[PDB]
């Protein structure tokens, strides 16, 4: 719909969001190994086939029982998306990070959010409800998927091998 | 045992080293009535309510005691035009100037409406009020310590509670008051207005008095019963009888089988009930404030102008405070509930509702204050014909000037209440609407963005009252529902201050206009409000600066107390500015230096001095701001309306 | 004789009370019967609004015309309309013409429901048995019954006036 | 059922009341109800009273029990369980289709229609929600047929139409409600002011096209913001035209 | 020498007394040469209270409100095609910026109020 959402594609409305962020904010860049801490840290790779962009999913079976809300991300106004892929043991209710309530599926579940903070809040809520394997992904403008949160497979609360200290200052 | 547990909070405070700080004391005060969720929460709430009822009974007993002993109530009965004073002031220091304090609470008019003619009756009422307070304290004790859990009253026994309140409390109280009116408040006022002496009130319940002296049931009695001070009591008695009948009939003719609190926890249910109750009480207070001067109901009430002004302003302030507290407790109930799925439609239309209200507030503010600033600019530029006034571009409130309808045996209130409105009324009413909308915007935003928001996505994990989430995301200060209530209290203060300013200026303008003389019948505009309340300069000159002469020239007069409270209110209001503008960290470092000074002299307090927390500092600043502003308006209004009326 | 199934139990003394006592339904295609329902609903909505306008004009709530005439307008809605300047009457005609144009050229109504000029059938689901609060057919019948009643009520008002005063 | 909910005397609780309490309480909640639940107090009174247990109780304790326990009708009536089941089915459905209330006199009044609030394309999109004001066919074909969106219109046509509308509107609030209201040249001054406002907003639109370059109207190839800039230029032209037409209709007639 | 001992003197005889002519800069009767200074008096009070706004209310509230306003803009017709909030994103003033701007309004109203009062009193 044209009054509900702008008629132009998100890329058309974005204009030159890239090549201007590199100019407006030349400091805003990710390090060579963003989700991880060391170059030799496996760096599991996922593609759009595994976690597709939300505009390519309509009535997906992995979506939870969500009725839609005005508090979701800005389609056609933002292109970055964060996705959560967690597997349930039973169908129960949970709070969406954007307010409102959704009901989890019996098996696989998949949600899309704009900010990573919403995904991390949902992960905290789910882990408080005894849920493992909560994987958080990031969707870029061109569809490249970056795997986040349990980046090396082990949650950051638990120390794991192969994790080089970062921003560690050897004094008080 | 119980005495040991009375200071149990202090014992717990000193038990752990983490609670050996002044911040622990301030938390102990802030979390005093915040009854935590437990098996005895409902007992605690009900007992606290009964204790408050006992406190109010103590207050009523004290007021009747002052009326009995420290008031010129009998002299006021002999001459209602005299100043009602009910607070003697002893000769200590040098305060003897204000020894008779003109009380403006309307207790004299109330007691006259109750048929009270002797100070012995006031003594009896004070004694029975003390007895009732003692009974309420006994009942509150009992319920807190030995009674039912009361946990079923809001979910299970809500039908019984609502039906009892509908029939017994409300209807039977209205019926009993109608009986009291008809039997002792009408006859006593008849015998006082006629000046034929008043017998004992019980002698009116004899079936041989005027009840059977004449059986005529209309406006005809001994000699000539033409007292118009008496008719409002007749109308009140008829209203109470009709209200009792309709309440009793409709209570049994109502479903009442719909409790929306099934999905809420007991604590959240209590908070939501408190919020809706506060909304109802606040709107009732505002309605009574309007109706007090809209309709005469107490004997010799309209004549006593300070009483009318005080009743209006006090009830407007109480209504505004309770309306804000309504949204405060709605936010508390929403954020403290585990599964508050009931507000799903509004939490999913969060941004839609908030943004439409934002546009409404922006539109109203720009339009109303732009009318005011445009009038200011045009009058400054010497362009009175370009202003917004009756002699210029006229913003006549047409929707106000129509209430005509088919009669069907009606009268009086079938019109605009016999008052014509002008451009000034239109503009000030739109200012009122805008300020109310902004207060509602802040409160509704606090309610909606209570569990989550686009900025912080786990605000429900932060509970109701938190200072911030941090300086991140650009800064997240004042996101809590508590902080939204904190800002909404300022905007309620602004709204109610403008409302009472409008009422006070209109009241003084009407008093001056009716003081035409008798021959002067072209009031033109005159109507100082209608002619000058169109500019901000008009207000600042002809209302604030003009009426401040009474309160600032009160030294050496009985209103010197009002002058001193005016000054103290300004002082407290600037101290509020101190608390609101500053921050916790600086004061913490200052206290660190002061505490070093203490340690240098072996003083070393162990309750470690900590400055007020961020939320505590905001609350102290808001309390001082409200106190200072409301006290300034209180002193100003009372001095102006007592000296000049 | 039963309903033509394109109307399908949508009126009468009861909802399934196909009432036509004139043969205005037989041998008529579904488009024509949909047109009949659209005309009935438009006439209704216009009436239902006109009755409220009449009773709010005959009750003294006649601003915007109190100001235009610069004097209190007549309570009688026919005389009140006659008091209006031809500029105002033709402005009303032009606005209704613009509204009718809107619902034909740029915003044509749904083919299967020409009465749905707002296109409400694109956001509402239906009345279903899983819905405990399903009342869409009930509110459709409320609209139709109040439409049919106000269609004769407004004529009663108009012909009662201008012939009795 | 559970052993303690068997042969409970009517004095403690009615049979219908017990059935209603069980109906409104989750099945897993039994055998260990929470302290604040009705079922917990009903259980506590179920023991120590009935069959071989204590058959009598003091009057004060009887009053306590009566206050703390339901009384079947109007509290645990079958209609109340029906309403609770309806409410839970409603909340299940709103995760999906939402019933439509409208706030009338400040209180939400149910209409009878149920919306499709769930977005058509992206479930978690915050701006793809469906409302009759923004998703009904009238809205789609009204905003879609406006000059800014109407199919078959060149950029200059959109600009000209929007400008004509804006210019004809803007002459209004200036001829009357202005400094030179009661003057013979009120219409001319209003026309000049409307043309000035059209020019200022057109300069603003040119500024937007030069800075943001919206690119939503550009044809193939071309340059970023060419379509929007053409729209704004023809909006200026149409604004002048519509303002002149309004001034003409004011001077005449 | 007598009324400066007590602060009600500082109000009545200084501020309330010396504002009599300034407020009459413009009224229903007309406007004189002090009209500009009464207008500046009001303007300075307005600036001072806007500083009150920036000092009392802090960021988070305003950031959420601005987020909702951005939602209204992005959902508004005829403008989502043109403004995607990517260019000069509207965010609430930072805490330091807000404190400075509130202080600036406070002192601007301070200076202009006292200048207008001095002119209206010593004219
Ligand atoms: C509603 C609460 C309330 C309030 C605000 C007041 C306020 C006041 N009362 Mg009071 N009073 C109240 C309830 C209240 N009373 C009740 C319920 C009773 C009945 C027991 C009395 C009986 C009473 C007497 C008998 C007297 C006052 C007096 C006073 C005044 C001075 C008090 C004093 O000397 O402090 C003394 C405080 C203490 C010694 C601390 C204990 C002051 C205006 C006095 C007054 O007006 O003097 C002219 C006075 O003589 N009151
Ligand atoms: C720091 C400021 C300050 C100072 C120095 C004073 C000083 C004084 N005030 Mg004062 N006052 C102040 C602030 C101050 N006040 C404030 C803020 C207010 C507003 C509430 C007032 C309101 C006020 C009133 C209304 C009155 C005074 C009076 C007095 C005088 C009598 C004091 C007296 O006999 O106490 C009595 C107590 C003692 C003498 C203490 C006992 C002696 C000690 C324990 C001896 C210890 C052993 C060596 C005294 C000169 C009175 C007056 O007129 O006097 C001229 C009076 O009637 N004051
Ligand atoms: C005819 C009998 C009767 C009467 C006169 C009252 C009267 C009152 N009740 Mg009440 N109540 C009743 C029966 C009655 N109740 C029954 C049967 C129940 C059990 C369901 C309750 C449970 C109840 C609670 C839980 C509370 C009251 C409260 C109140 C007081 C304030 C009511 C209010 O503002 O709304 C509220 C008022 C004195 C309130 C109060 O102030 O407590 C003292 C309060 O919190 N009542
Ligand atoms: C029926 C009325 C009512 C009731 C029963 C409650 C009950 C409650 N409120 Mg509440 N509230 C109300 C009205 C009410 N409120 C209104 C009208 C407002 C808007 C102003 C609020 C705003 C509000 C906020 C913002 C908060 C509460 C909170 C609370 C809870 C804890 C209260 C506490 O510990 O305070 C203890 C008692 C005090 C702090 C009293 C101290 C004195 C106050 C601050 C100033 C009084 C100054 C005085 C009038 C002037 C002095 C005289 C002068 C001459 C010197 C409790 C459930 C808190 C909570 O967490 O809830 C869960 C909370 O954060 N309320
Ligand atoms: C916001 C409140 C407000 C309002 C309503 C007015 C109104 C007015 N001012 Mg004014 N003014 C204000 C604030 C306001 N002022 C302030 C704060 C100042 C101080 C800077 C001034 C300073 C000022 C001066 C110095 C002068 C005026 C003048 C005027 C008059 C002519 C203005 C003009 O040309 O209109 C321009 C109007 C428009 C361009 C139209 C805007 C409004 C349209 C109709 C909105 C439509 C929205 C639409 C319905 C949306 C839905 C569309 C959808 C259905 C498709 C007019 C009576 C002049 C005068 O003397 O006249 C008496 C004049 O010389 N003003
Ligand atoms: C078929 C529907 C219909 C028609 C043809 C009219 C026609 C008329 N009405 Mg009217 N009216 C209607 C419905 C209708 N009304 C309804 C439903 C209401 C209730 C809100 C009103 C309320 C109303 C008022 C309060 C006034 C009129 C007036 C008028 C007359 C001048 C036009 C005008 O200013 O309208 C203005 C109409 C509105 C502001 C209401 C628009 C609501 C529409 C119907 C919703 C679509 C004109 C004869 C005015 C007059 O002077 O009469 C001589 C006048 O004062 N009407
Ligand atoms: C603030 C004053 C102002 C500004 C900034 C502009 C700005 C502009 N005008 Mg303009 N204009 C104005 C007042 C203004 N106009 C007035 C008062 C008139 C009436 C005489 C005109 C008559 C006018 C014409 C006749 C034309 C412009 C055109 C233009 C554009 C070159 C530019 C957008 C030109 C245009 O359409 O550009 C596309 C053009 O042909 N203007
Ligand atoms: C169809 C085109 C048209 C026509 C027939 C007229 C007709 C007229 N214009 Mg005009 N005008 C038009 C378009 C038109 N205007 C446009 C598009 C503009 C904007 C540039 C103007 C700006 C304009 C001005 C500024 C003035 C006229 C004036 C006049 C009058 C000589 C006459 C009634 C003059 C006038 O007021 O006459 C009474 C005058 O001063 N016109
Ligand atoms: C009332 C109403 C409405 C509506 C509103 C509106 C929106 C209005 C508007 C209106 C308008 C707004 C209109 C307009 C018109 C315009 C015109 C009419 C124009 C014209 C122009 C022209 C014609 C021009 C021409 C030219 C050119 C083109 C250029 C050159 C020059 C010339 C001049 C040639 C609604 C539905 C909402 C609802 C309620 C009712
Ligand atoms: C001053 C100040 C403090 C310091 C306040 C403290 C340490 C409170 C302690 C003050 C004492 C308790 C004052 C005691 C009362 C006074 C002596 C006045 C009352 C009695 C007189 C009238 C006689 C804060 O902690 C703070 C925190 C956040 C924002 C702003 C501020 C702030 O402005
Ligand atoms: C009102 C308010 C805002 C909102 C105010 C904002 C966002 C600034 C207002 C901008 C004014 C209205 C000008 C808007 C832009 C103009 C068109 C000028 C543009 C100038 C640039 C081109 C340089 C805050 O961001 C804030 C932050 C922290 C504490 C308190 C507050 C606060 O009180
Ligand atoms: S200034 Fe204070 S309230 Fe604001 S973010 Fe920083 S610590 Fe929190």
């Amino acid at each position: 719909a044209v009054p509900n959402t702008p008629k132009s594609s998100p890329d058309t409305l974005a204009g030159n969001r890239t090549e201007a962020s590199a100019v407006s904010r030349p400091y805003d860049k990710f390090n060579v190994n963003y989700p991880l801490s060391s170059p030799d840290q496996a760096r599991t790779e996922v593609t759009t086939k595994e976690i597709p962009r939300p505009e390519d999913l309509v009535d997906s079976p992995k979506f939870p029982l969500f009725g839609g809300s005005a508090n979701g991300y800005m389609s056609k106004a933002t292109r970055e998306r964060h996705a959560i892929t967690w597997t349930a043991k039973e169908e129960t209710t949970f709070e969406m990070p954007t307010s409102g309530w959704a009901m989890m599926n019996k098996g696989e579940n998949l949600c899309y959010f704009r900010k990573k903070e919403q995904c991390i809040a949902l992960c905290k809520q789910l882990r408080s409800m005894k849920i493992n394997d909560v994987k958080i992904y990031r969707l870029s403008k061109d569809g490249t998927v970056t795997f986040l949160h349990p980046s090396d497979g082990v949650f950051p609360e638990k120390v794991n091998k192969g994790r080089v200290p970062v921003n560690f200052r050897p004094f008080t | 045992d119980f005495s040991k547990a009375a200071f149990g909070s202090a014992t717990g405070l000193v038990a752990k080293a983490a609670s050996q700080t002044t911040t622990a004391i301030w938390n102990l005060h802030a979390d005093a009535h915040d009854f935590s969720n437990s098996s005895y929460l409902s007992k605690q709430v009900f007992a606290a309510n009964l204790a408050h009822i006992g406190v109010v009974f103590i207050w009523l007993s004290g007021m009747h005691f002052h009326g009995a002993y420290f008031s010129n109530y009998l002299d006021w009965l002999q001459d209602p035009s005299i100043a009602p004073t009910a607070q003697q002031v002893s000769n200590i220091a040098n305060q003897s100037v204000l020894n008779p304090i003109r009380v403006t609470s309307g207790f004299f008019n109330l007691w006259l409406a109750e048929g009270i003619t002797s100070t012995y009756q006031l003594k009896v009422i004070a004694a029975f009020g003390l007895i009732a307070s003692a009974l309420c304290f006994l009942g509150s004790y009992f319920h807190m310590h030995s009674s039912t859990s009361f946990t079923r009253v809001l979910n299970t026994k809500l039908t019984s509670l609502s039906t009892h309140h509908l029939v017994g409390l409300l209807g039977l109280g209205s019926l009993a008051w109608a009986g009291h009116l008809i039997h002792i408040s009408l006859p006593v006022n008849i015998l006082l207005n006629a000046g034929v002496a008043v017998p004992s009130p019980h002698s009116l319940l004899s079936s041989k008095a005027v009840a059977t002296i004449v059986e005529q049931l209309s406006f005809s009695a001994l000699t000539s019963s033409d007292g118009y001070v008496w008719q409002p009591l007749v109308y009140s008695a008829m209203h109470h009888f009709a209200l009792a009948l309709v309440l009793i009939v409709g209570s049994i003719f109502l479903s009442t089988a719909s409790n929306p609190l099934m999905s809420f926890t007991v604590g959240s249910s209590w908070h939501l009930v408190l919020g809706v109750q506060l909304f109802v009480t606040g709107t009732a207070s505002v309605l009574y404030a309007q109706m007090s001067n809209a309709y005469p109901v107490y004997p010799y009430l309209l004549t006593d102008h300070p009483t009318v002004v005080s009743l209006f302003v006090h009830h407007m302030w109480i209504g505004g405070f309770f309306l804000v507290g309504a949204f405060a407790h709605l936010s508390i109930g929403l954020v403290r509930d585990t599964l508050p799925q009931s507000f799903s439609v509004v939490l999913t239309q969060r941004d839609i509702i908030l943004g439409h209200l934002t546009w409404v507030v922006a539109f109203l503010g720009v339009h109303s204050f732009g009318l005011y600033v445009h009038n200011d600019t045009m009058q400054a530029l010497g362009r009175p014909d370009d202003m917004f006034s009756d002699n210029a571009i006229s913003l006549l409130p047409v929707f106000a000037r129509w209430s005509t309808l088919t009669l069907n045996s009606t009268g009086s209130a079938v019109s605009v209440l016999g008052v014509e409105l002008s451009t000034a009324d239109f503009m000030v009413t739109h200012i009122h609407a805008f300020t109310i909308h902004t207060t509602v915007l802040i409160l509704v935003k606090g309610f909606l963005y209570a569990r989550s928001s686009r900025l912080v996505n786990d605000k429900y994990k932060l509970d109701f009252r938190y200072p911030c989430d941090g300086p991140g995301r650009g800064g997240t200060c004042q996101i809590s529902p508590w902080d939204h209530v904190f800002l909404g209290l300022f905007w309620m203060y602004n709204s109610i201050s403008v409302v009472i300013f409008h009422f006070f200026w209109e009241y003084q303008s009407n008093l001056a206009s009716i003081k035409a003389s008798a021959g002067g019948s072209i009031r033109a505009l005159a109507s100082d409000f209608e002619l000058n309340s169109i500019n901000t300069n008009g207000w600042l000159r002809n209302f604030l600066w003009s009426g401040a002469a009474q309160v600032i020239q009160s030294y050496g007069s009985p209103l010197a107390a009002y002058g001193l409270t005016f000054l103290a209110s300004h002082f407290v209001w600037a101290l509020s500015l101190m608390f609101l503008f500053s921050g916790r960290g600086y004061w913490q470092e200052l206290i660190e230096s002061v505490l070093w000074a203490h340690h240098k002299l072996y003083v070393v307090p162990h309750i470690q001095p900590r400055a007020l927390s961020i939320t505590s500092g905001r609350a102290v600043g808001l309390t001082h701001y409200l106190l200072g502003g409301i006290g300034t308006t209180w002193s100003f209004f009372l001095a102006r309306i007592v000296a000049t009326a | 004789r039963e309903a033509p199934k394109v109307l399908a139990g949508t009126g009468g003394p009861l909802p399934e009370s196909f009432w036509d006592p004139a043969g205005f339904t037989n041998n008529k295609t579904d488009e024509e019967l949909l047109f009949y329902r659209a005309a009935e609903l438009k006439h209704g909505r216009i009436a239902m609004a006109a009755v409220v306008g009449w009773f709010t004009n005959a009750s003294g709530f006649h601003y915007l015309g109190d100001l235009w005439l610069k004097k209190p307008a007549s309570d009688n809605p026919i005389e009140a309309f006659n008091q209006l300047s031809l500029l105002g009457v033709f402005q009303m005609v032009f606005f209704i013409g613009c509204l009718e144009w809107l619902t034909t050229v740029p915003c044509p109504p749904p083919k299967d429901a020409p009465w749905d000029v707002i296109g409400m059938s694109d956001v509402l689901e239906e009345d279903t048995d899983e819905n405990p609060m399903a009342e869409y057919k009930k509110i459709q019948m409320q609209e139709l019954n109040n439409s049919r009643l106000a269609m004769v009520a407004i004529i009663g008002l108009i012909v009662q006036a201008t012939t009795t005063g | 059922v559970l052993p303690y909910m068997e042969n409970i005397p009517r004095a403690i609780v009615e049979k219908e009341a017990l059935e209603g309490v069980l109906a409104m309480t989750p099945r897993e909640q039994w055998e260990d109800p929470p302290e604040d639940s009705v079922l917990y107090t009903l259980k506590v009174y179920a023991e120590t009273y009935g069959e071989g247990k204590a058959t009598k109780m003091p009057w004060w304790d009887w009053l306590y029990m009566r206050f703390e326990l339901p009384d079947a009708n109007e509290v645990s009536a079958e209609k109340i369980k029906l309403m609770e089941d309806d409410a839970k089915i409603q909340r299940r459905m709103m995760e999906g289709k939402i019933p439509l209330y409208v706030p009338i006199l400040g209180v939400p009044i149910y209409t009878g229609m149920t919306l499709d609030w769930k977005p058509e394309a992206e479930l978690f999109a915050g701006d793809q929600i469906r409302s009759p004001i923004s998703d009904s066919r009238f809205a789609k074909n009204f905003i879609g047929n406006t000059a800014f969106y109407r199919e078959g219109l060149e950029n200059w046509q959109r600009g000209l139409e929007i400008g004509m509308a804006h210019g004809y509107f803007l002459v209004g609030p200036f001829t009357t409600l202005g400094p030179l209201r009661n003057t013979p040249e009120a219409a001319t001054v209003g026309l000049l002011s409307a043309c000035a406002v059209i020019g200022i907003v057109s300069v603003g639109g040119l500024l937007f096209g030069a800075t943001v370059k919206p690119r939503a109207f550009d044809k193939d190839g071309a340059t970023a913001g060419s379509g929007f800039t053409e729209i704004i230029n023809w909006h200026a032209v149409g604004g002048l035209g519509g303002a002149g037409f309004c001034h003409l209709l004011l001077t005449l007639f | 020498d007598e009324n400066s001992l007590y602060l009600m003197g500082w109000f009545r005889d200084y501020l309330w007394q010396n504002c009599a002519a300034l407020l009459s800069g413009y009224d229903s009767l007309g406007s004189n040469d002090l009209a500009v200074w009464a207008w500046a008096f009001l303007l300075a009070h307005l600036a001072w209270a806007t500083g009150f706004m920036f000092l009392i209310s802090w960021r988070g509230y305003w950031q959420e409100l601005i987020d909702t306003v951005i939602y209204m803009h992005l959902k508004a017709p005829f403008f989502n095609e043109i403004w995607s909030a990517d260019v000069v994103t509207p965010v609430a003033l930072s805490i330091v910026q807000a404190r400075f701007i509130g202080l600036a309004h406070y002192v601007a109203g301070f200076i202009l109020t006292y200048l207008a009062f001095v002119v209206g009193a010593t004219s």
